[PDB]
RNA sequence: AUCGCUUCUCGGCCUGGCUAAGAUCAAGUGUAGUAUCUGUUCUUAUCAGUUUAAUAUCUGAUGUCCUCUCGAGGAC
């Protein structure tokens, strides 16, 4: 699992403040948190491809205790 | 590739990426201090 | 007639400074006795780049100017884009007829205003370093977000006081694999605002 | 203002004087500016010696003014490059 | 004499836009082309 | 009694005697 | 100047966007 | 209550005189340089020569012995 699918977040979490939070805790080599064409928002709820396996574990166990945008960031493995 | 650097046992720094060899490991960071 | 990346590396104290093509240079080890100095800067990359410089974005738009402080505090482009509202309203006819009797008053508010915000309100900008190189990006990363380090927004929203609710899992794991060269100070090295480690 | 061809003569320059005409006159030899006009221009040769006597060191007027390198042109000392009168090739 | 695409297209949005009678409004548009050569390209 | 928007533009048979007789004129 | 986002082209002209309408070729790549 | 018809209702639903069309009109360079659309684009096979920072560019040939009527078989 190369990425780290982190939720639990809402849009002020989004996934630039899911790199910054992979800056602070695991670092995220690429996103996926795609939208729809007619909203076009980024949710947070996201796969934070992160560096390697370990990576999105880190992120899955570590990262996943912030009260990211008020709700409790839960990333799991993807 | 990553994994191809912790077999080599290099860590994964510039050094470690301007080589593509196998036997550019013996220049790793336990050859100079 | 030329040394290997492996042969450089043995040759060379920088091994990173040996480029790919740059041992197919007529003098490698000279070329790599120049760049291993403090003071060398690299190429631009458009030798390799199909892609002219600075030519290829065809795709976007941007804002054009923002106004420094000091012009900004003697606001000149609210009655110069009052000045032009106006103009872009008159007609013509109405152009050379205020061409063939015109009127007074452009502006003028004063002139130590303008003297001071030259001169007394003057500020210096962040000039970069002897060694920039800019590029088609060159104006992005700013992150180094330090590696072991929060946001402010990651301090606002979920209530960490310059405490972050992550800090004791963090600390329990330790270094992270990500980035192991990371510091994460309050938890795990025992770090002023949004930059709590480093 | 200036052109790719046209070289002068790249002769380092002696006692014969520099000249401009009208059409030109007021500009510097060199960059073509007119800011501070300093330093007198001597054409290295027979520019001034002979047939080009009081001459145009530019385009090919009747030379009536003494042609001057501006003080920007002498802050890097371009005054000391040489004749600046343009001979055809 | 001339007849560009671009003054094509200029000339048909200006019909479009003005109709079919007003053609010196047309000529006003279309540089260097009277309203009888606008007419005569159009019909 | 339903009248239609007045749209403003400001804001074919021939006799075959004709034929006859150019049929006259080329014989 | 004006932006063909559909074939990202350059355009000094306005007619020349207007000519660009190749265009369809490039707009069915991007559709894809 | 239902349905039909009738009207009203509030919200997105089409929507400017005459006279001779009132009348009249409207002008460009040489210098080089660059950009933009637009016109053409680029897969058969490896090899070396040439070429280049390297690709591209770049000159040549693109499974073999035999039998059977580009196909198939046999000690290879
Ligand atoms: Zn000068
Ligand atoms: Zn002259
Ligand atoms: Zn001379």
């Amino acid at each position: 699992d190369a990425t780290v699918y982190v939720g639990g977040l809402d849009e002020k979490v989004s996934e630039p403040l899911l790199w910054e939070l992979f800056l602070q805790a695991g670092p995220v080599v690429n996103t996926h948190m795609p939208k729809d064409r007619v909203t076009g928002q980024h949710q947070g709820y996201g796969f934070v491809e992160f560096l390697s396996e370990e990576d999105a574990d880190y992120a899955i166990k570590i990262m996943n205790m912030i009260k990211l945008y008020g709700k409790p960031i839960r990333v799991n493995k993807a | 590739h990553a994994h191809g650097m912790r077999c080599l046992g290099i860590p994964n720094t510039a050094h470690f990426a301007n080589v593509t060899q196998i036997e550019d490991a013996v220049s790793l960071w336990a050859k100079l201090k | 007639n030329r040394f290997t990346v492996a042969e450089l590396k043995q040759l060379v104290a920088r091994p990173d400074v040996v480029e790919m093509h740059d041992v197919t240079a007529q003098d490698p080890k000279l070329l790599v006795h120049l760049k291993a100095t403090r003071n060398s800067v690299p190429v631009p990359r458009h030798w390799c780049f199909k892609r002219k410089y600075l030519q290829g974005k065809r795709g976007i738009e941007k804002p054009p100017f923002e106004l420094p402080d000091f012009i900004k505090r003697t606001g000149i482009q609210e009655m110069r884009e009052a000045l032009q509202e106006k103009e872009e309203q008159k007609t013509m006819k109405s152009k050379m007829r205020e061409k063939v009797r015109p009127k007074m008053g452009k502006i003028d508010i004063d002139y130590q205003k303008l003297h001071d915000a030259f001169f007394k309100w003057q500020t210096k900008p962040k000039l970069t370093i002897h060694g920039d190189l800019y590029y088609e990006g060159k104006e992005f990363e700013t992150r180094l977000k330090k590696p072991g380090d929060l946001s402010d927004e990651l301090r606002i929203s979920l209530g960490m006081p310059v405490p972050p609710p992550w800090l004791i899992a963090m600390q329990r794991y330790g270094p992270p694999p990500s980035y192991p060269n990371l510091k994460i100070p309050g938890l795990n090295s025992p770090l002023y605002g949004d930059v709590f480690g480093t | 203002k200036h052109h790719p061809d046209l070289i002068f003569c790249r002769k380092q320059a002696g006692v014969a004087i520099g000249r401009l005409c009208e059409k030109c006159d007021g500009k510097c030899v060199i960059c073509d500016s007119y800011v501070r006009p300093c330093t007198l221009v001597r054409i290295c040769d027979e520019c001034n010696y002979g047939s080009y006597q009081g001459r145009c060191v530019i385009c090919g007027g009747p030379g009536v003014s003494d042609a001057y390198y501006c003080k920007e042109c002498t802050i890097q000392e371009k005054d000391r490059d040489g004749c600046p009168k343009i001979v055809n090739l | 004499g001339v007849w560009r695409n671009t003054e094509d297209e200029i000339l048909k949005a200006a019909v479009m836009k003005y109709g079919k009678n007003q053609w010196s409004r047309i000529a006003s548009l279309l540089h260097r082309k009277s309203a009888k050569q606008c007419k005569a390209r159009w019909y | 009694w339903k009248i239609p928007p007045c749209i403003s533009n400001w804001k074919v048979h021939i006799n075959e005697n004709f034929a006859k007789l150019a049929e006259a004129l080329y014989i | 100047s004006y932006e063909c986002k559909l074939c990202l082209t350059l355009h000094n002209n306005e007619g020349s966007y207007l000519a660009h309408t190749k265009h369809q070729t490039n707009l069915a790549r991007r559709a894809a």
